[PDB]
């Protein structure tokens, strides 16, 4: 009942996009 | 580089002149034949041997002779 | 020197096998003619030739060896 | 992988030798000369 | 002649331009005057404004400076029959190339030298022979 | 404008494009500070920094995927090929600059030069057995370091 | 003529000849190609490289013929002999191009110099000190090195 | 019956002086 | 010290990169950024 390692996995990779979002929002705040 | 030598066939109806695309040959003027000139290639180091100046001549068995000989940058047409 | 005693049932050999890639199928596979270590069953006709020539020992084409090293020399 | 001959010693360091060592230093010294000037 | 005056024309950038061989060994540059600013297809790759006036355009080899001239010469209505290509060394000492008599090489004209000219046809070559060990050619000697 | 894809350095004659991958400031700001190309090394800290990230990743293959994974000498034959697998590296690379860098000796850019290269193999051969090394070390003592990350040595 | 011994260098009066063991072409084409005398090398790459020969073959004598032999720990003891052994050669390298290569500090020919020297001794003593670890890794694993050159992992 | 080692040996070095002639022959033949 | 859950293998190295990787590299890159010029 309780979560898989690919559900984990899974959440990794779906916020490592918002990491380079952030990363872009954070470039263009800084010029 | 390749030497491009010219026999004594040529009539002057410089069509190898225009067909090659590296400016190797030209016109000069001689007494030879009807039209008074014939080609001649003195930018030797220029041509590639692409033997585009071969496909293009009237005579039999074409007055231009294109002997491959060594080869350089420019002989073997390399842009690196 | 074991060819010679029955040459129409036993395989000759031309040398052995050391290569590290070899497993266990082919050490099992490849010791062939009799012999512990994994061999080449020759193929060429160079074992009924020095029978034909009169050779029995390994020691006189040994020796003949040593003599064409010194005839390339 | 033994050797029942005389010497079996002698192919295991032959072995690597002829397939790595000569033609290592044969590929290092022909490219040293053939790039030279 | 030695300084190469012009502007380059307009274009976004390609990839089969000038490569390390330009600043290591030799480039070349052809020099043209328009009339307009009308479209033309560069060797390197796709299509270039060619901006009015003079103007200048570095290429890698001699065949693509060539080909240009070929499409200066013929695919235009004002027919471009003025442009000058020069081989720059990176030394920076610019070498004139063509069209360095002034005319052009299809028209014939006094001032130039039968190089590498025979006197004979080809069925007149010595053979292979006689000349089998002094290094020189069938077709030199 | 808004394109965000340029000719490469203002010229657009040379064959390259100013790209958000070729040319953008994250990629001239990490590929120019890499230690191949960040500015005030001397080629034998580089060629050990190179060294040692090529090290530290090729006693993997081996010991994971070579043939010695079935015995229990398994990271022994894998440090055996890294080792083999670098000093025919450096062998390479040495004979490269031992070749490439004869004559003119240019004086800028003191990678390019054959001091600056032989510097650079002596590194990466000392960053690449040190590597491979500390990467056999702290996979054969992985019992160790699985006590020490859990923390069950207290 | 037909003689193979001569003058060395042409003016005869250097004591020196030119000899098929000294001046012959074999001799000047190896010994020319030695990473002490070889053109093109930082100092710290041809001391790395006559580091690794030493190191590498001064396990030996006391593998084989050391007082260890006789117990479990011999290859140890031959790798601690070893590097006692290099240390003490580094030491007196090092301070042989510390006393030598003060003054005038000349500027071709870049190994004697006492820049050039100092190179030279780190070098040697990383390539000393990793020659001999590496002869002691390959002694002391010679059943796994016997494993993979017979092929019994298979 | 079969060889022994010193056999093997002196195979060799009775083949050792084959290469430096070779090598001589070599050398020679280049210039 | 170990995990019920899924992915136990995850923390044991996530921690040590949070606590040690990301640090050093991130007070590397802005004691670089804020002491250039
Ligand atoms: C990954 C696969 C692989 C590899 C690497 C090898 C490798 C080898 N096998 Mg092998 N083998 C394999 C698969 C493989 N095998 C398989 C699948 C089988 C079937 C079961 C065999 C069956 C087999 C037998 C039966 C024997 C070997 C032997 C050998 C060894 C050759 C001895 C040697 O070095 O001579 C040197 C190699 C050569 C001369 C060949 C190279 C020829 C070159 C390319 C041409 C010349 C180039 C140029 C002109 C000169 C070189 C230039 C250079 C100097 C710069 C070698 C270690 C033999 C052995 O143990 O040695 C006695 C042997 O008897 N193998
Ligand atoms: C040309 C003939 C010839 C050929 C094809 C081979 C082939 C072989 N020998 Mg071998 N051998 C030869 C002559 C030859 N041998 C001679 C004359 C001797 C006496 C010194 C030996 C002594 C010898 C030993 C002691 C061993 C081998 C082994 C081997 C095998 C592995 C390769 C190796 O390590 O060799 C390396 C060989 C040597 C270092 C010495 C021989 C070198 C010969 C004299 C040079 C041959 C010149 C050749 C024609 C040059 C070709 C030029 C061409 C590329 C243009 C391989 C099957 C090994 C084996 O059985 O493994 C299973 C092994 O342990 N050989
Ligand atoms: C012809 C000769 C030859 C020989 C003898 C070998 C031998 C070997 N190969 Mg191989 N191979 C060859 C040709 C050859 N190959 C060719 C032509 C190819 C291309 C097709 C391959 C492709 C290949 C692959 C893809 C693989 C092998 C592997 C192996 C090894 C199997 C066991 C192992 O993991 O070793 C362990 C590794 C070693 C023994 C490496 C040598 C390191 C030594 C011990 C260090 C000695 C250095 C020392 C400090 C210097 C001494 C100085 C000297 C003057 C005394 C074995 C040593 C396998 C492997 O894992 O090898 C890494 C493997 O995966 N080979
Ligand atoms: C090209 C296809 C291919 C592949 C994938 C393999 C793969 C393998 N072979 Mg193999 N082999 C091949 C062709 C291939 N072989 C051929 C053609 C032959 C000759 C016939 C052999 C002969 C052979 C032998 C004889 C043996 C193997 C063995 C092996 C295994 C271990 C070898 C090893 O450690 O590699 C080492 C490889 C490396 C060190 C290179 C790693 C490259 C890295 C991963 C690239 C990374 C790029 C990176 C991700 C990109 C991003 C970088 C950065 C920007 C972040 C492995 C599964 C051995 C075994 O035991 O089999 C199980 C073995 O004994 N092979
Ligand atoms: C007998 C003299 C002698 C000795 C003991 C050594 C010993 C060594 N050399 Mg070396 N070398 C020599 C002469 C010698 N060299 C000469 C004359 C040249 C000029 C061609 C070179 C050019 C050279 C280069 C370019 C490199 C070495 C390197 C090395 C070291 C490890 C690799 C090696 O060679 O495998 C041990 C093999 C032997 C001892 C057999 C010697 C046979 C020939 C003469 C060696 C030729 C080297 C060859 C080009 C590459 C070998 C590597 C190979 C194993 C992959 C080792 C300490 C490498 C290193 O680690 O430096 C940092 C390296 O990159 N050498
Ligand atoms: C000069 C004669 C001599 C010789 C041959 C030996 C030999 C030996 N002694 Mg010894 N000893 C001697 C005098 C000698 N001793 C004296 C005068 C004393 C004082 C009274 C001692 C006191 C002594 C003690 C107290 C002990 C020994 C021990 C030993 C043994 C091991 C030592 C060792 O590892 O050496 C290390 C040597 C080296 C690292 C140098 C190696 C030099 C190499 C081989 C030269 C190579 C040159 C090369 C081949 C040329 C070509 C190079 C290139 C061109 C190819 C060894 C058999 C030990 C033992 O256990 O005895 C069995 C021990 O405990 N000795
Ligand atoms: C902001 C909310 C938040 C907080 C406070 C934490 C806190 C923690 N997480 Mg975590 N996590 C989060 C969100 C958060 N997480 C999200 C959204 C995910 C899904 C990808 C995860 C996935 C995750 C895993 C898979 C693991 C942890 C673990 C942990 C613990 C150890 C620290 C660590 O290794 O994290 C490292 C975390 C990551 C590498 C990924 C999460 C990074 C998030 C998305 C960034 C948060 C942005 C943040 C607000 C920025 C602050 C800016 C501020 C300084 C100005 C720690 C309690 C570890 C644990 O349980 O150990 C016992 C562990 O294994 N987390
Ligand atoms: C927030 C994160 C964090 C984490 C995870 C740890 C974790 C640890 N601390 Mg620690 N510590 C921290 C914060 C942290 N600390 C802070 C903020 C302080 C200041 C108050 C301290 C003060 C402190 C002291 C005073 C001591 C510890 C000790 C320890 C270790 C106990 C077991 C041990 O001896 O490890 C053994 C050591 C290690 C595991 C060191 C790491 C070496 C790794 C394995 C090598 C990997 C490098 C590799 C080559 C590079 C890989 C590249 C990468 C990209 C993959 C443990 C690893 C004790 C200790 O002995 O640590 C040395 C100890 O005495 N810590
Ligand atoms: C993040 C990221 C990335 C990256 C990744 C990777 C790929 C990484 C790698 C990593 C790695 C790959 C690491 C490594 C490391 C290593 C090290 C850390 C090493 C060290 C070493 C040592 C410690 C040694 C020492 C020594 C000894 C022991 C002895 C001998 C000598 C010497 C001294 C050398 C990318 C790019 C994608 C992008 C962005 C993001
Ligand atoms: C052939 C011949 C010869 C020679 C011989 C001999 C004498 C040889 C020697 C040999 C040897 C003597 C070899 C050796 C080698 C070595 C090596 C190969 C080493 C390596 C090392 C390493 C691998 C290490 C690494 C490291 C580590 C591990 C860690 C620390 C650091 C370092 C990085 C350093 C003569 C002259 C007679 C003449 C002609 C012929
Ligand atoms: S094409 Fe032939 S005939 Fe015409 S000018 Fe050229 S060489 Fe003479
Ligand atoms: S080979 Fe080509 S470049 Fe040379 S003369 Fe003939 S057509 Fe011109
Ligand atoms: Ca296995
Ligand atoms: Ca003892």
């Amino acid at each position: 009942m309780a979560l898989s390692d690919t559900q984990i996995l899974a959440a990794l990779v779906v916020a490592l996009l918002p990491a380079f979002l952030a990363f872009r929002l954070s470039t263009e705040l800084y010029k | 580089s390749h030497s491009v030598k010219i026999y004594d066939t040529c009539i002057g109806c410089t069509q190898c002149v225009r067909a090659c695309p590296l400016d190797v040959l030209e016109m000069v003027p001689w007494d030879g034949c009807k039209a008074a000139q014939i080609a001649s290639s003195p930018r030797t180091e220029d041509c590639v041997g692409c033997k585009r100046c071969e496909t293009a001549c009237p005579t039999d068995f074409l007055s231009i002779r294109v002997y491959l000989g060594a080869e350089t940058t420019r002989s073997m047409g390399l842009a690196y | 020197e074991q060819w010679i005693k029955d040459p129409l049932n036993i395989r000759p050999i031309a040398h052995a096998i050391w290569d590290p890639h070899f497993g266990e199928g082919a050490v099992n596979a490849f010791t062939q003619a009799g012999a512990s270590n994994p061999v080449n069953i020759a193929y060429s006709g160079v074992y009924h030739w020095f029978y034909t020539i009169g050779m029995t020992t390994n020691q006189e084409l040994y020796s003949g060896a040593v003599f064409l090293l010194v005839l390339a020399s | 992988m033994d050797g029942s001959y005389a010497a079996s010693y002698l192919p295991w360091i032959l072995i690597p030798m002829v397939g790595w060592l000569f033609p290592a230093v044969t590929m290092g010294l022909l490219f040293i000369h053939i790039e030279s000037e | 002649m030695t300084e190469l005056s012009g502007q380059p024309p307009k274009f976004g950038g390609s990839t089969g331009g000038l490569l390390s061989k330009a600043n290591r060994e030799e480039k070349y540059a052809i020099t043209w005057t328009s009339a307009s600013e009308q479209v033309f297809e560069m060797p390197t790759g796709g299509a270039a404004i060619m901006n009015e006036g003079e103007n200048l355009l570095y290429l890698a080899r001699k065949e693509q400076c060539l080909a240009l001239g070929t499409q200066l010469r013929t695919k235009f209505k004002p027919k471009i029959q003025d442009y000058k290509i020069y081989r720059v060394y990176p030394s920076g000492e610019v070498q004139y190339l063509h069209p360095a008599d002034g005319v052009f090489p299809e028209k014939v004209n006094e001032g130039r030298e039968a190089q590498g000219t025979k006197t004979r046809r080809i069925g007149q070559n010595p053979e292979p022979v006689t000349i089998k060990f002094s290094g020189k050619a069938p077709y030199e000697v | 404008s808004n394109q965000v894809v340029q000719a490469y350095n203002g010229d657009p004659f040379v064959g390259h494009l100013s790209t958000p991958i070729s040319d953008s400031a994250f990629t001239r700001t990490f590929i120019g500070n890499l230690p191949a190309y960040r500015k005030g090394l001397s080629p034998i800290l580089r060629g050990l920094e190179v060294g040692m990230a090529h090290g530290y990743f090729l006693i993997g293959p081996w010991t994971l995927l070579g043939p010695l994974r079935d015995s229990e000498y398994q990271y022994i034959g894998g440090l055996i090929g890294a080792l083999a697998l670098i000093l025919v590296a450096t062998a390479a690379l040495s004979s490269y600059g031992l070749v490439t860098f004869q004559g003119e000796q240019g004086s800028g850019d003191t990678l390019q030069t054959a001091d600056g290269w032989s510097q650079f193999a002596a590194g990466f051969f000392v960053g690449g057995m040190g590597g491979a090394f500390v990467a056999y070390f702290l996979l054969e003592n992985l019992s160790v370091v699985d006590g020490i990350f859990r923390g069950l040595f207290n």
